[PDB]
């Protein structure tokens, strides 16, 4: 019937120049063919981390220390508190 | 860093303090003693010593010693007396 073309071409003219093919729009004057793929790119950019979580960082943070290679300081360091702990037992 | 060492640390820890005091005094002395009841050196004869493993010994050490002495102390002064009175 007439609706059976009607909104066939209705739903393949204007959506082919609304989108999909990415040239001007026809129907309704803001224009989403410059939108969606830029003004919309840092869409969820703002949404999310931008700069520390959508790039990534290589945060490459400070490798595991150790006791800085302590001397035999610190070995009768422990004898002496080991001692003064155990002298009461 | 490195985590507390009790059995590693017994080199200056001692038991207590009065057990290690009292181990130098318990040690020596059951070292150097006779096993069982030796040297009786019962055997002694000196008159005096001769009394000692007689009549003096501690065993019964009764008044039959000095009864004894006594009976000798009277002897002699029955002596004594005659020559005197």
């Amino acid at each position: 019937q007439d609706l059976y073309l009607r909104e066939l071409k209705d739903t393949k003219l204007a959506p082919s120049t609304l989108q999909d093919a990415e040239g001007n729009v026809k129907p309704w004057n803001p224009p989403q063919k410059p939108n969606l793929p830029e003004l919309e790119l840092q869409g969820p950019e703002a949404l999310k981390a931008y700069t520390e979580q959508n790039v990534e960082t290589a945060h490459v943070a400070k490798e595991s220390e150790e006791g800085e290679s302590e001397p035999i300081e610190e070995d009768w360091l422990v004898l002496d508190d080991a001692e003064e702990t155990k002298e009461s037992h | 860093v490195s985590t507390l060492i009790p059995p590693k640390v017994v080199s200056s820890k001692n038991i207590g303090s009065a057990p290690n005091a009292k181990r130098i005094a318990n040690v020596v002395h059951f070292y150097k003693s006779l096993p069982q009841g030796p040297a009786p050196a019962i055997k002694a004869n000196t008159r005096l010593a001769r009394y000692k493993a007689k009549y003096f010994d501690g065993d019964n050490a009764s008044g039959k010693p000095l009864w004894h002495f006594a009976l000798g102390i009277i002897a002699f002064g029955y002596s004594m007396e005659y020559y005197f009175h």
